[PDB]
């Protein structure tokens, strides 16, 4: 084991923002 | 004009590799039913997510101490010009990206 | 200008749902060995041990016997090659009797209350190897690219 | 006159993970229940049903 | 859709289930109660249940059920089913009835 | 000095207790003729009254079809032999469907999902000579020299 | 009753490791292409854009020539499979002139200016199929079951 000294979640942005689906009654 | 056209953002950090963003769904059905029935139909839903990667650029140029005294004595340093070359090659490389893309690097 | 209005309808069912309220069972005692099972497909019992109780299950190979059929779960599953999972070691939901949705590798539609047959990788298909007791509860929709099929379960 | 029914299933861990984490599992699901029996009236009105006369 | 299309079994054909009773899908014809055409009805699959009978002696219990060409039980009849005798027999006034033990498909 | 701590750990499981709760059925309208039923063992059905209701139940004897597995109970049985059983003329709780402990006459671990064979006496034995449509569920354990089998029933 | 001091010694080097501060220069202008390369191993230059200006390299294969070994680096590589690596369109750091430290496949130290040999993965090894004009630096040595060569590069 010869990871390095930070983590993928240390340098990752998560968007504050969520997309749903659409589906109109009629 | 490929910022004058397309909205520009400042939410990503100096510091980040990577950006995600969610997704959401959902699903079911209803039926007619009596007023014995034990086989009512289910609902569920679903989530989903994306990525997003950030590049860098960069490049260079030279200039010998002649030409800087050649330069402060007749008037046209030859420095600047450099220097506004740098930054309208980082520019054209920017608009180039967003409008043609790049193959090896997806 | 004139108002427009617009309707869309929602997609019937997913892989490994359970398909109505009729009388079910599910058997929450087994963990997953040697391997990960999709939701939506057939597993299979290697050993129960004596005293301790829990039931060793896997995914289906050839030559065995279907035992019953992984459950969709938001808690006790993860989420792997984009499909949701049950990885190794782990406690897993099988359905042991009732009406369920699974996964289809045949292209045309099955008759009514006919016997199933079943593929070597645990997946439903048509003129398949593997006999079961099961029967097909009519049931034929199709998400966005992935065909399912409504099947009913019989206890061993 | 007719009737319409249906239901849904959620488990005691996908509760307190839906408290905890903030986003709750029983509403969207109570929403997509209200949603399929709005449609199937929308669909009764514009399609109509073969079987049920 | 999901619904079933059911109708009065026929000859050479395999039964689902039985009619129940219920006072509010039913209506009342021909001196009975009958589930018309176009409407929901209660099926039952799996269970004990009383049924109509043509039969003079009584069964054995947990022998095999037996039906005729009109949906009613038989003694000799030329439809075989997996259903069992659950033991009671007995009549109410010129109609004569059957347990059986219904067992899902 | 030095102290010490100990450790000692419960049995698993009694003659004629109910294995898990997963989809049993009981049929409490039964009652008792010729003789003793111990607790454990296969009952036979001898007569189903027309009118009145009830089921004629006793002991299995040969050449036989088993009905179902008396289970344990505080209130209806009766403390003889230093042991539970149901006395003659006397109302019984017998199991159809569901998975139950029962006293066992072999040596050897049963197969998971093999069928069940029982004894001229109502006890499963390895060798046996009565048939049935029951199915080993993977419980094998053992109380005091009192050896116990988990057995699945399905409904007759 | 008397107390005791002890003293223990750091390993000297890690895969893709710069040996030292000498005469060194970094490719940077590079990207991977088709798969991904581990830290520490050769890689081969598949072509280079005549207007854009970016090489394309992947892992080394039969019958290729090398062109540069991966270096460490705690920003531009993503950890997978327990070690750095670099994956598929991202730019790399390719060294190509200095000392480097180098997976190695062999077991026997190797002789101080000798040509350096690689495997068809482009590992080192006493008696691989790959010719280079590259040179041994004289380092030889092992962490945690991970064995190591320094090897001296020189521009193509």
């Amino acid at each position: 084991a010869t990871m390095g000294i930070w983590t993928a979640q240390e340098l990752h942005r998560i968007k504050s923002q969520s997309y749903e689906e659409d589906y109109p009654v009629g | 004009s490929a910022l004058r056209v397309f909205p520009v953002t400042t939410e990503l950090s100096p510091t980040d590799k990577t950006f995600e963003y969610m997704t959401f769904d959902k699903v079911g059905t209803a039926q007619i039913i009596a007023d014995y029935t034990d086989d009512l139909p289910l609902v569920d839903a679903l989530g989903t997510s994306e990525f997003g990667k950030v590049f860098r650029l960069g490049n260079a140029y030279l200039i010998s101490i002649d030409e800087i005294k050649a330069g402060q004595a007749t008037g046209r340093p030859l420095s600047t010009r450099k220097a506004s070359a740098c930054q309208l090659a980082h520019d054209q490389l920017v608009n180039r990206l967003v409008f043609k893309g790049s193959a090896p690097h997806k | 200008q004139i108002n427009a209005s617009y309707q869309r309808d929602m997609a019937i069912a997913l892989p490994g749902m359970v398909a109505d309220t009729s009388k079910y069972n599910i058997d929450g005692a087994c963990v997953v060995n040697e391997g990960d099972v999709l939701v939506g497909a057939a597993v299979q019992v290697v050993q129960a041990q004596a005293v301790d109780g829990h039931k060793l299950v896997k995914a289906l190979t050839t030559g065995t016997t279907p035992y019953g059929v992984a459950i969709r779960s938001h808690w006790q599953t993860v989420n792997a090659q984009n499909q949701m999972i049950y990885e190794d070691g782990g406690a897993i939901n099988v359905m042991t009797s009732g009406r369920v949705w699974m996964l289809s590798k045949s292209t045309e539609a099955p008759t009514f209350g006919s016997a199933v047959k079943l593929d070597v990788d645990g997946q439903e298909k048509s003129d398949g190897t593997i006999e079961t007791t099961w029967t097909y509860a009519g049931g034929w929709t199709k998400y966005k690219d992935i065909q399912l099929v409504e099947v009913q379960l019989h206890q061993l």
